[PDB]
């Protein structure tokens, strides 16, 4: 029964504004109140604020007074958050949330990330091999946004694959690697190709990493 | 100010089956003048929203099985998992509603305990590629250790590197348990050609004492 439907990704850059939306089913809407979370590696989880549709009342967390605005449209069953003059320190996952009489479920949560930076491609570079398990990988470099994908030899290849998180590089650009331990003597018996794709400029490469 | 909830431990290690035990400490009473305690308890998994496991002290959440239980009272709260399984791997939360702002613990992360398991280390140097490009990427992997707290030091002919690395870590294996870390050393192209020991030193409780991996270019 009970549904909220977050909006997607949000990518903007810092002074821009988002509205984050969320669509509920499965309960009457108008008679129980709405709250939005935030969820950042800085702060962790923060409750941004209150909004009861019945009147528009709302009620926020004075860090977020301002900042944050909290509307609904009683037509679609929607509730909004409306972000402002927007900073990296926004950059974060947003969540809407029921009552818990009503359940109290959360959205999927809405992801915003606030950057300059535009859409572009990786380099592959390969982090090649030189007893008994040798370890090889690719080094993804220099992109934007996440995500990026890698495979091994076309997705045949999964044992001891290790894709880490990207990490955002000071220049705004994202990196990671993706490494796979291998037997040592399958080294120029074997070929290994890291297959990868950045579907937001339509990047995709298939890169072979040797001795 | 903001109410603080202080959680205990930061990281429980477990094995499957066992009793798990988390704490919740609050800087006020979250005694409500209506007589409810407003201490509630999530579950969140990796790359999913916080689900809610026990609301306003110990109501149990329809459909949330009967090995979670909420306890406590004042300030002081525990969540008990009387058999542990698979699906109760994640960070748990607490929160408060009793007072405006609502605010939330910083999480525990409940995990598989196992054996120590020293990390497997490699070091990669700068591809030839890369350095055609103009910037050199060195990278050190430490692989399929146990505990996750692990510590890596980049030297540069002897010079240590500080605030020029970034690590990167993955999800506890589903099949091993263990952890894999990778730390990127960046340097430009005409410094790492400018220098020659290249070494990553990584300390860890499952060694006997600090293992280093370089390379001389």
């Amino acid at each position: 029964q009970v549904k909220l439907q977050q909006s997607g990704a949000e990518f903007v850059k810092a002074g821009a504004s988002v509205k984050l939306s969320c669509k509920t089913s499965g309960y009457t809407f108008n008679n129980y109140w709405i709250h939005w979370v935030k969820q950042s590696p800085g702060q962790g989880l923060e409750w941004i604020g209150e909004i009861d549709p019945s009147d528009g009342y709302s009620n926020y967390n004075q860090k977020f007074k301002g900042k944050a605005t909290l509307t609904v449209d009683k037509s679609s069953s929607t509730a909004y958050m409306h972000l402002n003059s927007l900073t990296s320190e926004d950059s974060a996952v947003y969540y809407c949330t029921s009552s818990t009489s009503v359940g109290g479920s959360w959205g999927q949560g809405t992801t915003v990330t606030v950057s300059s930076a535009s859409t572009k491609g990786p380099s592959v570079f390969p982090l090649a091999p030189s007893g008994g398990t040798a370890a090889l990988g690719c080094l993804v470099k220099d992109y934007f946004p996440e995500p990026v994908t890698v495979s091994w030899n076309s997705g045949a290849l999964t044992s001891g694959v290790h894709t880490f998180p990207a990490v955002l590089q000071s220049s705004g650009l994202y990196s990671l690697s993706s490494v796979v331990t291998v037997p040592s003597s399958s080294l120029g018996t074997q070929t290994y190709i890291c297959n990868v794709n950045h579907k937001p400029s339509n990047t995709k490469v298939d890169k072979k990493v040797e001795p | 100010s903001d109410i603080e909830l202080t959680q205990s431990p930061l990281s429980l290690p477990v094995s499957l089956g066992d009793q798990a035990s988390i704490s919740c400490t609050s800087s006020q009473s979250l005694l409500h003048s209506n007589g409810d305690t407003y201490l509630h308890w999530y579950l969140q998994k990796p790359g999913q929203s916080p689900k809610l496991l026990i609301y306003t002290l110990s109501n149990r959440f329809s459909g949330v099985p009967d090995r979670f239980s909420g306890s406590g009272s004042g300030t002081d709260f525990t969540l008990k998992i009387s058999r542990v399984e698979a699906a109760d791997l994640g960070i748990y939360f607490c929160s408060q509603t009793t007072h405006v702002p609502y605010t939330f613990g910083g999480g525990t992360k409940l995990e598989i305990k196992r054996a120590d398991a020293a990390p497997s280390v490699f070091i990669f140097p700068p591809s030839d590629e890369q350095l055609k490009s103009g910037t050199a990427s060195v990278v050190c992997l430490l692989n399929n250790f146990y505990p996750r707290e692990a510590k890596v030091q980049w030297k540069v002919d002897n010079a240590l590197q500080s605030g020029n690395s970034q690590e990167s870590v993955t999800e506890q294996d589903s099949k091993d348990s263990t952890y894999s870390l990778s730390s990127t050393l960046t340097l430009s192209k005409a410094d790492y050609e400018k220098h020659k020991v290249y070494a990553c030193e990584v300390t860890h409780q499952g060694l006997s004492s600090p293992v280093t991996k370089s390379f001389n270019r």
